[PDB]
């Protein structure tokens, strides 16, 4: 504003903020159990085992 | 930063005994990673033992 005497004024304001977050988790598991048993009382010296 | 490490471990063992040497070790060779077990070789091993 200026009248009989001059007066000067000036102001400025600016602010900026940016936040960020990122997370990712991955997991994988697997289990398999296979057992085979064979008992033969056949009566041959070789063929029973064969 | 980019670091990567990988480790592997393997242990294989086998044994056999009995019978004549020829048929027994024929069974041995055809069994070890052969993936195709035969009947005639096992009959030979049978007569051998």
């Amino acid at each position: 504003y200026e009248d009989k005497i001059n007066v000067g004024g000036g102001l400025s304001g600016d602010h900026c903020k940016k936040f960020g977050g990122g997370k990712t988790e991955r997991a994988r598991k697997a289990m398999a159990v296979e057992d085979i048993i064979s008992r033969v009382r056949g009566g041959s010296s070789g063929w029973s085992g064969g | 930063v980019n670091i990567t490490s990988e480790n592997l471990i393997d242990d294989v063992v086998s044994l056999i005994r009995g019978g004549t040497r020829k048929y027994a070790f024929e069974l041995k060779e055809k069994l070890l990673r052969g993936t195709v077990i035969d009947v005639t070789d096992f009959v030979n091993w049978a007569s051998s033992i």
